[PDB]
RNA sequence: GGAUUUUUGGAGCAUCGACCUGGUAUUGCAGUACCUCCAGGAACGGUGC
């Protein structure tokens, strides 16, 4: 089974997407597509050796994301 | 869904892979993460390379810019459609 | 300005309105925990505003002791009152009534049906001070503290149940060394936990509780709070025993005990104060910790579906019938009609009869197609 | 309505510093060719002027802030919470008394509509 | 069970929801499926019987006031106050002639009603909550 | 369909990702190297053909130069890692 | 009519002729400039033509602004905290003002990144040694009233008022 | 939805823009990459190695 279907069924979850170029955006992920496009609202982004700015909305691509961090209160058996 | 088309024709700032930020009115998009930014302005930060020098950002306006998905990293909304 | 007469009465009326709003909030029943927490936060904000108003009104008494000799004098009086009435004799051309002298503090300290929040507390939100895992004071988030403890211990042999059992101790032996760096994390896990004391009960006095905790730490914890029957007296800073009380009193002012060690009363006093505050927070909020441990056990013992269920909680009809066609009727005050048949039906009606009765024309069949007032007057005069 | 409210507040401030009931700063002003219709009790504004005079008299109390400082109302949230609970209990007791009075009125109306009005006796 | 299809007086079918006609039975069943049919579907005694009556002797004392009658009643041991009401002389047990006056009668539950005739038209008010009083400590009833 | 699912199961049980199938059989920890020189050791709950892994109770260690670099590490409860940044996946770690 | 966020949100913000983001606010007659922080630092030029602003003050912290157009106004006084609000200011158009004294341009030397200045059609330029005092006050300005600074003018500014 | 163009990863030197001084010819109607040349100073910055 593909791992994109498990990530597509996630809404209103405070996740942290760490990008490839030293960027990490922590926020409530509101939308996920089949191409791993993560659209989040009211997030905080921290770049490589920079101050963490706050954005009202963000849309990270699939190839630009390096890793993800989920909360502890998220079962993985029902999502797969 | 259609979350990418909800923020169309607004003053959005897309972060590039090299560290620059292109702010413009994203009028057209596609499935390959392409963007058509009308009246776009690209801002790139410069290194101070000293102990007392500050960090500056050179900004240049280009107009209509067709940015491919290979360099686009993340796009954030900055301003409403005028 | 009447700072002793008008301002003091206004502050007393504002305090009475705040007390009435607090009594109306306390008299109303509660149905949810988040709404009760929001009502408690609004009551705490109203009590803080009333305390600020009382502190502002209690400081306006310096000139009152000098003005009471002239205000209570019976020789004076209506001369200054007549001068103030002549000063209040300005232009009354501003025809506007202002009933919001006392109704506006009554409406500002009230809530609406769509949103149960006051007007100063309209921007308050329960999601900006508590997380979703806490449940607005129902449980405590201990995943980040367990991750920090697993990172500090550098071992994967500590689960959530082991961390909950290690955190449940109050006066037992610690799992790590007191002079290590993990105690520097033990303040940080207390740094939100004391914030839980500001989260689980916003209506309680935090300053008086902090003063009582400081008095219990200074007068009792610094003078041998744990007696014995080395085991007679134990010191939290030096981590050493004592033979008697006189030996402990002589060693309390010693040179290694003051500043001649790495865990003396000079540098390790804040760590001991944070440990005492964490112990007081664990003793005061032990039921919330037990509820969080029961919720963690119920989440670990459930399946994936149970955990997922727990985590989720017409133009053609207007064109054929002759509608949408503007017609002007000069008899009934130049009214508009959207149809010839509608105007013919409204001609033999009560509105057209009441319009024609003002001109003196009787309601007959000759004035059915009459529109202008002059033509109707000529038809009435010709008959 | 701001000028009339300001005049009523000025009259309540001038009448509160009097040494007697009839020897005030507004009784002599009535004979000084100054029209003041708010002094008569027949007007509807007299009920508000009396409440303003009562508030001005309560603002001159020794615990009102002239010669003493309140500590239980200004530096004790638990005392304010106990006062709010006592006010809520008094409001609940007043609501229970109003419900008992309404039940007694309903019982009297039920008893009056069932008695015999034909057994007349003239003594 | 369609509540809109009915039978007319000519042996046909009529849809009152869309107001349509159908000659045969095969056209009425085919008229339910369509655009206009879907658009029309989307667009559309105990206290009186238990009262004890022994009829005791009342004690009323009248007095002409100027600016009131006092009725001495025994202890009733209840919260029900005695009520006064003004009635006419047209209704009676035997209906005597020349009855064209009014009578104010005060009645209680353990006692009988005491009535006083008023020859004047209006000299007072017989309202219960306005000008009546009943002291339960001394059991004194007054009405003015 | 069912035949494609059986072929994917055979390719996951007997192919190069069979060591990843060892991660979901006995719940053993694996060590994955990232492109940013950050080694993540932990158990793998779910995998795919594109090497996208779902890690539970993972520990990520790396070298950060302030001198000599220190071994700063972190511990995450649940995480997801894409297959584009995976360099080398070791089935049996040392410690 | 006072200036607020509703006048800035309904204004036309577009690209100017100098390839910069400019918001047109001509024909407003605003007596005071306030609540200008609703742009979220998304503009580089602010036009204030045909206004009744008596004093140029009350400007929020904007780092993206690089041009100020205060032409056709009635500014008699100048604000002092202009350098702390616009650190990247380069162009200043203060033409058609009511400046009379030479001390009004003393906070105007607080901007270190200022290079363009325009004080034409003003009574302050009618006085003697006005350009020399403007060159001696702010040496970072290279173009004053559509004219480049001179080395002899800089020597006369350094020699005078010593 | 995994095989080169987008989405399951290649991760002190040279050049250009300026800043300031003098002579020099063009006075000209267009949507222009930039726009005359020489000489002198610089203790200005960006890019790649």
């Amino acid at each position: 089974m593909k791992l994109v279907r498990f990530l597509m069924k996630l809404s209103h979850e405070t996740v942290t997407i760490e990008l490839k170029n030293g960027t990490q955006v922590h926020g409530t992920i509101t939308g996920v597509d089949v191409s791993m496009n993560t659209h989040l609202k009211a997030v905080k982004m921290t770049l490589k050796n920079r101050e963490p700015v706050q954005l009202e909305t963000l849309s990270i691509r699939g190839n630009n994301i390096r890793y993800f961090i989920l909360p502890d209160s998220l079962p993985l058996d029902t999502l797969l | 869904s259609s979350k990418m088309l909800q923020h169309i024709d607004y003053r959005m700032r897309c972060i590039l892979q090299d560290g620059r930020i292109f702010i413009g009115t994203f009028k057209a998009f596609d499935k390959h993460m392409n963007l058509i930014l009308c009246d776009c302005d690209e801002f790139r930060k410069i290194k101070p390379k000293n102990s007392k020098q500050a960090e500056r950002e050179e900004k240049r306006v280009l107009g209509l810019v067709l940015l491919r998905g290979e360099n686009l990293v993340s796009m954030t909304v900055e301003g409403p459609p005028p | 300005m009447e700072t002793i007469l008008e301002q003091q009465r206004r502050y007393h009326e504002e305090k009475e309105r705040l007390m009435d709003v607090m009594a109306k909030e306390m008299l109303t029943k509660k149905s949810t925990l988040r709404d009760q927490i929001n009502s408690d936060h609004r009551t705490r904000a109203m009590q803080d505003r009333y305390m600020e108003v009382s502190g502002n009104l209690r400081d306006l008494y310096d000139d009152k002791d000098g003005l009471r000799k002239e205000e209570l004098n019976a020789i004076s009086g209506p001369n200054e009152f007549a001068e103030f009435y002549n000063r209040l004799k300005q232009i009354k051309e501003f025809h506007r009534k202002h009933p919001n002298e006392i109704c506006v503090p009554m409406s500002v300290e009230f809530e609406e049906l769509l949103k149960a929040r006051e007007n100063p507390s309209e921007e308050a939100q329960n999601l900006v001070e508590f997380t979703d895992e806490e449940g607005y004071g129902r449980y405590l988030d201990l995943h980040d503290c367990y991750l920090k403890y697993i990172n500090l211990k550098a071992s994967e042999k500590l689960d959530y149940i082991t961390y909950l059992s290690i955190f449940d101790q109050l006066f037992d032996i610690p799992k790590e060394r007191k002079n290590a760096e993990y105690k520097r994390y033990l303040e940080m896990l207390l740094e939100y936990l004391q914030d839980y004391t500001d989260r689980v009960k916003p209506l309680q006095d935090q300053n008086e509780l902090f003063g009582k905790i400081q008095a219990e730490f200074e007068k009792k914890w610094e003078n041998g709070t744990f007696p014995g029957w080395e085991e007679r007296a134990q010191r939290l800073f030096s981590t050493k025993g004592k033979s008697l009380e006189s030996l402990d009193t002589s060693l309390f002012a010693k040179n290694p005990k003051s500043k001649g060690t790495k865990r003396d009363t000079e540098r390790n006093k804040d760590i001991a104060f944070l440990e005492a505050q964490i112990y007081e927070y664990v003793e005061i909020l032990g039921e919330q910790r037990h509820l969080t441990h029961e919720n963690v056990q119920r989440k670990q013992a459930r399946t994936g579906e149970e955990r997922e269920e727990e985590e989720e909680e017409p133009y053609w009809l207007y064109k054929l019938h002759g509608l949408n066609i503007n017609y002007n009727c000069e008899i009934c005050g130049n009214y508009t009609y959207r149809g010839p048949k509608a105007f013919q039906r409204h001609f033999a009606e009560w509105r057209h009869a009441h319009g024609m009765r003002c001109l003196g024309i009787p309601n007959t069949a000759h004035f059915a197609n009459v529109t202008q007032i002059e033509d109707a007057v000529s038809l009435w005069a010709k008959l | 309505s701001a000028f009339d409210l300001d005049v009523v507040k000025l009259t309540a401030q001038f009448v509160a510093r009097n040494g007697r009931q009839f020897l005030t700063q507004l009784m002599q002003k009535e004979q000084r060719n100054y029209q003041f219709d708010f002094l008569r009790p027949q007007h509807s504004l007299f009920n508000y002027f009396t409440k303003l005079v009562e508030q001005y008299t309560k603002i001159l109390i020794p615990p009102k802030g002239l010669f003493s400082k309140l500590k239980k109302e200004a530096e004790n949230p638990r005392e304010v919470l106990d006062q709010v609970c006592y006010r809520v209990e008094w409001a609940k007791f007043q609501e229970r008394e109003r419900k008992k009075e309404e039940e007694e009125k309903e019982k009297e109306r039920v008893a009056y509509a069932q008695i015999d009005w034909h057994d007349f006796v003239v003594v | 069970k369609d509540p809109y299809f009915m039978k007319n007086h000519l042996g046909s079918y009529e849809c009152k929801l869309c107001l349509t006609l159908h000659n045969n039975e095969g056209s009425y069943l085919a008229h339910t499926q369509g655009k206009k049919h879907q658009t029309n579907l989307a667009r559309r005694v105990e206290v009186k019987k238990f009262v004890k009556i022994g009829r005791p002797g009342y004690k009323v004392t009248k007095q002409r006031d100027s600016e009131l009658f006092q009725i001495d009643y025994p202890e009733i041991a209840e919260g029900i106050m005695p009520r006064h009401r003004f009635m006419s002389a047209y209704e009676q047990r035997i209906e005597p002639p020349d009855r064209r006056w009014q009578y104010l009668l005060m009645a209680a539950e353990p006692y009988e009603t005491i009535a006083f005739k008023v020859p004047s038209r209006e000299i007072d008010k017989a309202e219960g909550k306005f000008w009546t009083h009943w002291n339960r400590e001394t059991k004194q009833f007054f009405l003015q | 369909p069912e035949e494609l699912q059986k072929r994917e199961e055979e390719e996951f049980n007997t192919g190069p990702l069979s060591v990843l199938t060892q991660s979901v059989k006995n719940n053993t920890q694996v060590l994955i190297n990232c492109r940013n020189n950050k080694k993540l050791l932990g158990r793998v709950k779910a995998f795919d053909r594109h090497c996208n892994m779902v890690l539970e109770n993972v520990k990520e260690m790396w070298t950060e130069v302030p001198s000599k670099p220190v071994n700063k590490d972190r511990y995450i409860s649940k995480m997801f890692l894409r297959g584009d940044s995976v360099i080398v996946v070791l089935r049996n770690p040392l410690i | 009519v006072k200036l607020t966020a509703e006048l800035i949100e309904q204004a036309a913000q577009y690209t100017n002729a100098v390839r910069d983001r400019e918001l047109d606010l001509r024909g407003y007659k605003i007596p005071v400039i306030e609540n200008l922080g609703a742009t979220l630092d998304q503009f580089d030029a602010i036009d204030f033509s045909d206004n009744e602003i008596r004093k140029l003050d009350g400007f929020p912290l904007l780092r993206r602004l690089k041009t100020l157009l205060v032409n056709n106004n009635r500014i008699c006084r100048i604000g002092e905290g202009l350098d702390q609000a616009l650190p990247c200011l380069t162009e200043l158009i203060l033409t058609n003002n009511s400046l009379v004294e030479l001390g009004d341009l003393d906070p105007l030397a607080s901007l270190k990144s200022l290079t363009y200045l325009s004080i034409l059609r003003n009574p302050v330029t009618n006085k003697k040694h006005y350009r020399l005092y403007v060159i001696y006050k702010v040496p970072q300005v290279r173009v004053l009233d559509f004219q480049k600074v001179k080395l002899k003018e800089r020597q006369e500014a350094e020699k005078m008022f010593k």
